[PDB]
């Protein structure tokens, strides 16, 4: 009776990318 | 003030000058307009045609600083809507940036792997890319020193960030191969004492695992496990998200996957995750439980020996409400593949006025859910003779009255079940 992730929810939320704004 | 707020008129300018230091010095006026706080004029920048100058200055070995500026302006353009990062891509700039991994430079080979996580990032298909000209291996390189300690933070800190984008994403995963070559420099990142590359590398094996149960051995035989619940139990909330999901994902698996996580000690820290003061951990949290409960026998015992029986008995009387779902999910587990005696103590435990006060939802499939558990309660009290008892308690905190107002409920299965449960016991 295993429930995997539903298809339609997101990874976690977590940024994919990143602009780098300083130095 | 040199190079700060140039137009791009004047960047284009110095860009097609034909003079090394005038297009460096326009190159840095780049960098330092996609850098600033408020929209950076990407869209303007990729339109001058920039992007084919600054892929070309990466290959400037002789000119380190035009080197650095324009992978910076590159990662920055990068950084935004897939058609930005594909006119990145387009203009010839994974292989560069490839290239620039091994520089002397670690300031210039920290920015190509930063570029490089920005564009793996924008989904499978350009991860994929990035991994067939070779990334990984150069990646891995990096990171191969006695102790991760020795290298610079920031540097360890997007070495893994960009790991974690290579890891991430599905249809498709990433291939078995690439998996495989990374997993032992990810698992030794996940041993590392620093919170933000504890955090991305529990985020590259919540990926990992979110998947079959092939993709969830791979991670398991690595025995990473005891870890991932050492970091569940960490302070930081940044670590715990991503430690939970993983487990989550991983009791997604065989039983056999599951007991392993039962193995090294996971039940023991649910008592906090079950009553957590963040929404999202009660829920992941709860849904893993629901995923244990449809284990074995023996595992729902041990669900039992920790005590967390009674957790799921709060959880199901107040939490939010997409908590409270997972909940009766947990519940109408633990109840299908349970002992009569398992089921009997849950009803000891308080479950069925909780179960009750849920039936007042307008959701169609948690009344499913509950009502699925009922049966089976009943099924258990049956081979007792005790059903009667259980029809008492029912109608006592008010369960009876919501169950039969449930037959004029426009679900064909809910009227089913309910008008059955009434036909059989009330």
């Amino acid at each position: 009776m295993s429930r995997r992730r539903h298809s339609d929810e997101n990874d976690g939320g977590q940024p994919h990318k990143r602009r780098k704004t300083s130095d | 003030q040199g190079t700060v707020n140039w137009s791009v008129e004047d960047i284009v300018k110095g860009i097609n000058s034909n003079n090394l230091e005038s297009q460096l010095q326009a190159t840095q006026a780049a960098r330092k307009l996609l850098s600033r706080e408020k929209q950076p004029p990407i869209d303007n920048i990729i339109r001058a045609g920039l992007i084919p100058k600054f892929v070309s200055f990466l290959g400037k070995t002789d000119c380190s600083p035009i080197q650095f500026e324009s992978a910076w302006a590159l990662t920055n353009i990068a950084s935004g809507t897939s058609e930005q990062t594909k006119a990145v891509v387009d203009g010839g700039a994974i292989p560069a940036f490839i290239s620039l991994l091994a520089s002397p430079h670690a300031h210039i080979s920290e920015q190509a792997v930063w570029a490089l996580g920005n564009i793996a990032g924008d989904g499978s298909a350009f991860r994929d890319l990035v991994i067939k000209h070779g990334a990984i291996d150069p990646l891995l390189a990096l990171l191969a020193v006695p102790d991760l300690s020795t290298l610079a933070c920031g540097y360890l800190r997007n070495l893994t960030w960009t790991l974690s984008n290579l890891c991430r994403n599905k249809n498709p995963a990433p291939p078995l191969d690439a998996v495989e070559q990374i997993l032992p420099t990810l698992v030794r990142l996940l041993h590392h004492n620093d919170p933000e590359v504890l955090a991305d590398s529990c985020w590259a094996i919540s990926y990992l695992t979110d998947g079959p149960n092939e993709r969830i051995e791979m991670v398991v035989k690595k025995g990473v496990v005891p870890q991932l619940v050492k970091l569940l139990g960490a302070t930081e909330l940044p670590i715990v998200t991503p430690a939970l999901r993983a487990i989550g994902n991983i009791v997604t698996g065989t039983d056999e996957q599951t007991q392993k996580v039962i193995d090294a000690g996971a039940l023991a820290v649910f008592p906090s995750l079950l009553t957590n003061p963040k929404t999202n951990i009660q829920k992941e949290a709860t849904w893993t439980m629901s995923n244990i409960t449809a284990g074995r026998q023996d595992q729902i015992q041990q669900v039992v020996n920790h005590g967390l029986v009674p957790f799921l008995v709060g959880v199901l009387s107040k939490a939010d409400f997409k908590t409270q779902k997972e909940a009766a999910w947990a519940i109408t587990n633990y109840t299908s593949g349970g002992t009569v005696e398992q089921i009997v103590y849950l009803v000891h435990c308080g479950i069925i006025e909780p179960l009750m006060n849920l039936l007042s939802a307008k959701d169609t499939k948690i009344i499913q859910v509950i009502l699925d558990a009922i049966s089976n309660i009943f099924q258990a009290a049956e081979k007792l003779g005790e059903t009667e008892k259980l029809s008492i308690m029912i109608e006592e905190c008010g369960g009876l009255d919501k169950i039969e107002a449930l037959q004029r409920h426009e679900n064909e299965s809910v009227y089913k079940a309910s008008l059955n449960l009434i036909e059989k016991y009330f």
